[PDB]
């Protein structure tokens, strides 16, 4: 088993430990959802290859921008979180984590995704855009960001749910193992 | 980690560690506030014992097996031993913390009231001082270890035999050489998220909001020292 390293990123709340926390265990925690997540190393077979994932988080470093490239050591694969419940989220994509990454990890496949798209049928979300004359994040808004940073894809899905989680982590095996 | 306290946070939360009759005799905020406290302790105690592998399993395991170069241990694991004093203290105090809250008749029933207390103490003073001085040099050393370690393993035949070996336990799975240093790094930046979901439950006693409140602004102090302090060094 190969070894690949995965590290997300993305603004405070994009829900980024969430969803590792919900591939890690297999489930959305019933009793309770940790705050943090310390690293973990999933072993996927995708496509015939069996690879060794290891798994990390970049919440909690946000405001500290020498400790932050510190997680960028050897990073075979990127996954560039945003939530569709927070379009301003979307918007510090291109101006504020593509050029760090690009920075720190040049060649290193990106993939943009779209977390919370449970969120895109919640009344008491869209209630609360509307007072900041906004609205959920469209998948069309979503594929567009991906094409203008030179994403590897653009992926949409819900650590609630669990809907989208696999294909994500599977896809990110997909294109870290590529030449 | 000793077994005892192993046993005590096994479970997945604090709702799932005490007797299901003790947790239903508690008011639901309170055991939001408890579940946070568990996770900063149960955090803490992973925390050492990814240092108790740095420590005794990789770096005295090098100095007792290897013919390294003399000075080519201490670059692989800066400041471990300083590291590891500091929160073995921290955890002691912590631990000390819930068997004090332990009710009579029970090894896993309890409430810890005062933290705010402890948390200010550890992130004030000589202590605070003692973490920051220590951690700037962790980080600023952090890319020449791992740098140091693949040069290592790329090049040495027994180093190599010497890493597969004690790497082959499936308890080692996520904690190599590597993994254990970026751990430790990413360790400091989980205590603000910790104190800040505690401080949310906590509103109950007034002096304890303060206290967590005071606590995790002085880690917020820390952090940002630390992060102006850092000065990558290259082999
Ligand atoms: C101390 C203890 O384990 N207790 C004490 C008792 C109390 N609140 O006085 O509550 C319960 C319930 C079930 C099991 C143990 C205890």
């Amino acid at each position: 088993a190969i070894r690949k390293k995965l590290v997300i990123v993305g603004d405070g709340a994009c829900g980024k430990t969430c969803l590792l926390i919900v591939f890690s265990k297999d489930q959305f925690p019933e009793v309770y959802v940790p705050t943090v997540f310390e690293n973990y190393v999933a072993d996927i077979e995708v496509d015939g290859k069996q690879v060794e994932l290891a798994l990390w988080d970049t919440a909690g470093q946000e405001d500290y921008d020498r400790l932050r490239p510190l997680s960028y050591p050897d990073t075979d694969v990127i996954l560039m979180c945003f939530s569709i419940d927070s379009p301003d989220s979307l918007e510090n994509i291109p101006e504020k984590w593509t050029p760090e990454v690009k920075h720190f990890c040049p060649n290193v496949p990106i993939i943009l995704v779209g977390n919370k798209k449970d969120l895109r049928n919640d009344e008491h979300t869209r209630r609360e855009l509307a007072k900041m004359k906004q609205e959920p994040v469209k998948p069309e808004e979503g594929r567009d960001m991906a094409n203008r940073i030179g994403a590897f894809g653009y992926m949409e899905c819900s650590a609630k749910t669990k809907d989208g989680v696999r294909e994500v982590f599977e896809m990110a095996t997909r294109a870290a193992l590529q030449a | 980690s000793m077994e005892m306290d192993e046993k005590d946070f096994a479970a997945d939360s604090w709702s799932l560690a005490v007797d299901s009759s003790f947790l239903q005799q508690h008011k639901k905020e309170v055991m939001k506030q408890q579940d946070v406290i568990y996770e900063l302790i149960q955090t803490e105690l992973h925390h050492v014992r990814t240092l108790k592998i740095m420590t005794r399993l990789f770096r005295t395991g090098m100095l007792e097996e290897l013919h390294l170069e003399p000075g080519v241990v201490q670059g692989l694991f800066p400041c471990v031993d300083e590291l590891s004093d500091i929160h073995t203290r921290f955890l002691s105090q912590l631990l000390e913390r819930r068997r004090q809250a332990l009710c009579p008749g029970s090894t896993r029933n309890f409430v810890i009231h005062r933290l705010g207390d402890l948390l200010i103490s550890q992130f004030s003073g000589p202590s605070a001082e003692q973490m920051c001085k220590t951690y700037s040099e962790f980080c600023s050393r952090h890319s020449k270890a791992l740098k140091l370690y693949k040069e290592l393993y790329a090049r040495d035949k027994r180093f190599q035999q010497f890493i597969r070996k004690v790497t082959r336990p499936a308890v080692l799975k996520r904690h190599g050489v590597q993994e254990c240093i970026l751990l430790v790094t990413q360790r400091i930046t989980k205590y603000p998220l910790l104190i800040s979901r505690i401080l949310q439950h906590s509103h109950g006693i007034e002096e304890e909001r303060q206290d967590l409140t005071t606590a995790l602004g002085l880690v917020k102090e820390l952090l940002s020292n630390v992060d102006e302090g850092i000065y990558q060094l290259e082999k």
